[PDB]
């Protein structure tokens, strides 16, 4: 409103309404970080089973 | 008031084709009409990029990068580099 002769507030507030949506997130990781984590999994297990024997010994 | 009334009709006439009626401009004699409102129009335009920022061009963000999908090369060259550097701890 403080502006009085805009010619250009409507086209640039219909330009950011229509351009709303401007992007969706990017979730395409599911299965190469599931890869990831199986690794460390395996690593972890496999780690804590030597520890667990070693100290027993 | 002759001291009054006068200047004031003088000093509204003299900006009247100005301003009220669309009488271009006389008190001085380069056009208004085409200058203001149509060549200076562009001049926030022209001092700032023009056809460059007013449009407010938008760049789609670019999709993020990641391994690319390499579960089995990455995986083992990162436990192999851990091995390297385990028995140096």
């Amino acid at each position: 409103s403080v502006l009085k002769n805009t010619s250009v507030i409507d086209k640039i507030e219909s330009y950011v309404k229509q351009y709303k949506p401007v992007k969706i997130d990017a979730s395409k990781q599911l299965q190469v970080i599931e890869s990831f984590e199986k690794h460390a999994m395996t690593n972890a297990k496999e780690t804590e089973s030597l520890v667990s024997k070693e100290l027993k010994d | 008031q002759d001291l009054y009334l006068r200047e004031l009709k003088d000093t509204k006439l003299a900006p009247s084709t100005l301003q009220d009626a669309e009488g271009n401009v006389k008190p001085w004699n380069p056009p208004q009409k085409p200058n203001l409102p149509e060549l200076e129009l562009q001049g926030p335009e022209a001092l700032k990029a023009y056809t460059e920022q007013n449009v407010e061009t938008a760049h789609v963000a670019k999709e993020s990068e990641e391994g690319e999908s390499e579960p089995i090369e990455e995986d083992w060259l990162v436990l192999d580099d851990a091995e390297e550097t385990k028995e140096s701890h």
